[PDB]
């Protein structure tokens, strides 16, 4: 806790949230530009929020170029300020406003590869993110993309135990969660990244469901309705129903038509039904799809 | 196997082994505590065991709480009248971090029998956050036990529950368990559970994973074995009572071995 609010100058509002506002600020002594997330404690009749406790504790441990850096935490009067490394934009705003005619294959590849690096670092440090989506991925001016918003994050044990069900923004939520699985693991973050991979290609969500069942069916209609062969256990799952329509699996080249053979291979392994066969972020880094990425690794930050 | 994160279990183990050292309390903190004793802590931990049971909290939560408490008392001097307030705030923090459905702050106030106010609990909660610098993702005995369990051939619930119980008993007594790392007590616990139930020993495969042998576990195992032997006579009994429950396979009713051989 080296800092105080005296040394920061607010520049502008950059965002809002459940527990407060984020500002872009400037360190008046160093010149450093930061994002201040204010958490209000005055209003809280339940003391420090669990979301903030996990975000802070888990982020202290996660020093990685592709994870947004927590610089400091200032505990003032009935107020908590998280000081973060500042990134000018999120991936959703980037896709919306500048990728009109598309995101170039080089950049998609670079971004996906950085995301896998940061996620692998998360899993390696026993943290599930549990809300990977483009709004939660920040991009700087130098080409770096970084996992952000660890408010839904969770420190897991090995093996995992039952955690919060109905986590992950719906469009990005893995099937095993939608089926009310007793246990979920690192594979749910991979599923999210796979949805994101597809979305960077098309600039539209892969499965935009408007309920948990519409979401399940949109997935089934795209990758086929799973059975015991593709996914041992699936039919025993608490919210699995025998009456589920049985959809044929469409050729994967039709799911994201502009995608190359290497792309489709990687994507298919990210979106495998059975969380046991779904590729890990660690294994995914060695996929051929990334053979030609040369964008130099971002620096750590201190 | 993804529930057992095959691609990350080693990384995770290595990382827990480094953070147990970082999150370790001062071995001899209680001597430097003017007004509290190992016995008062034992009473405190024993009660948190009960609070744990009263509100069906995870065992992980209990373990985190005690880590928070010992780390706090390692740098903050505390009067006896305030020891329970530290315990309460710790259990509240451990609940917020670990529990799907943490008890509301007012339930914590309720179980302290209105010794303290909501304001006191909340102000203490912050003080602890300050003292620990939010450094709350601490490796617990349980976090190691669950990985060690993956090495059982075949799996045995009596072994699992019995190891958990021995692990818990260690929380009660800072002398001598403050001197051992979670990973070591977990190992001692696992071997003693294993041996009691099946007659088998610390497996080669965990020697490979951990680097520990019966040689290196021996000090800890000798203490844990005494603790297990004397558990019926210890002043604190909430852990034994808890582990009569079928949820834990009634393992506190098993007979300890008279020798480790
Ligand atoms: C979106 C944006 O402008 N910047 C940013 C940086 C860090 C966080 Br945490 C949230 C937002
Ligand atoms: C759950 C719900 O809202 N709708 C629904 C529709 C079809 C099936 Br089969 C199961 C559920
Ligand atoms: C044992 C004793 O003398 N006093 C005392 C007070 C509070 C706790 Br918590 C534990 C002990």
């Amino acid at each position: 806790g080296p800092g105080s609010m005296e040394n920061f100058q607010k520049v502008e509002k950059i965002g809002e949230g459940t527990y407060g506002v984020v500002y872009k600020a400037r360190n008046k002594l160093t010149g450093e530009v930061v994002a201040l997330k204010k958490i209000r404690l005055d209003t809280e009749t339940e003391g420090v929020p669990s979301t903030a406790i996990r975000e802070i504790s888990l982020l202290k441990e996660l020093n990685h170029p592709n994870i947004v850096k927590l610089l400091d935490v200032i505990h003032t009067e009935n107020k908590l300020y998280l000081v973060f490394e500042f990134l000018h934009q999120d991936l959703k705003k980037f896709m919306d406003a500048s990728a009109l005619t598309g995101i170039p294959l080089p950049l998609i590849k670079s971004y996906l590869f950085q995301l896998l690096q940061g996620l692998a670092f998360c899993h390696s440090h026993r943290v599930l993110h549990r809300d990977l989506k483009p709004q939660n991925l920040l991009i700087n001016t130098e080409g770096a993309i970084k996992l952000a918003d660890f408010g839904l994050a969770r420190a897991f044990g090995v093996p995992v135990r039952t955690y919060t069900h109905e986590v992950v923004t719906l469009w990005y939520r893995a099937p095993e969660i939608l089926l009310g699985c007793k246990y979920y693991s690192t594979a749910v973050d991979i599923w999210s990244l796979g949805c994101i991979f597809a979305e960077m290609v098309t600039r539209r969500a892969l499965f935009p469901g408007d309920s948990e069942i519409d979401q399940l069916f949109r997935i089934f209609r795209t990758l086929g309705t799973p059975d015991e062969v593709v996914w041992p256990g699936v039919t025993s799952m608490p919210d699995y129903k025998p009456s589920f329509p049985k959809w044929a699996r469409q050729d994967f080249s039709k799911v994201v038509p502009p995608l190359d053979e290497d792309g489709r291979s990687l994507l298919s392994q990210m979106l495998h039904y059975d969380p046991n066969k779904r590729i890990s972020a660690k294994a995914a880094l060695a996929h051929p799809f990334f053979q030609d990425v040369t964008k130099p690794v971002p620096h750590l930050r201190l | 196997g993804v529930n057992e994160v095959p691609d990350y279990h080693e990384d995770i183990h290595t990382y827990l082994r480094e953070m147990e050292v970082k999150c370790k309390p001062k071995v001899g903190y209680m001597k430097k505590q003017p007004d509290i004793t190992n016995s008062m802590r034992a009473i405190l931990v024993d009660w948190l065991v009960e609070v744990g049971e009263e509100y069906k909290l995870q065992n992980e939560t209990l373990h985190l709480a005690v880590n928070y408490i010992d780390r706090f008392l390692s740098s903050m001097s505390v009067l006896r009248g305030k020891l329970q307030l530290v315990g309460t705030a710790a259990m509240l923090l451990a609940s917020k971090f670990e529990e799907i459905y943490p008890p509301e702050v007012a339930e914590f106030v309720y179980i302290t029998d209105d010794t303290y106010t909501k304001k006191q609990v909340l102000r203490m909660e912050h003080l602890v956050l300050k003292v620990l610098a939010f450094d709350l993702a601490a490796p617990t005995i349980n976090q190691f036990l669950t990985q060690y369990f993956l090495h059982q051939q075949p799996a045995n619930c009596k072994v699992e529950s019995l190891a958990m119980f021995l692990g818990e008993l260690s929380l009660i007594d800072a002398d001598p368990y403050l001197k051992y790392l979670p990973s070591v007590i977990a190992a001692a616990a696992f071997h003693l559970a294993l041996y009691t139930v099946t007659g088998q020993s610390w497996p080669e495969s965990l020697v490979q994973k951990t680097g520990y042998t019966l040689e290196t576990l021996k000090p800890c195992l000798l203490d844990l074995h005494q603790t297990y032997l004397r558990a019926p006579q210890h002043a604190q009994q909430s852990i034994r009572e808890k582990y009569k429950n079928s949820k834990y396979h009634g393992v506190s009713l098993l007979n300890p071995p008279e020798t480790l051989n």
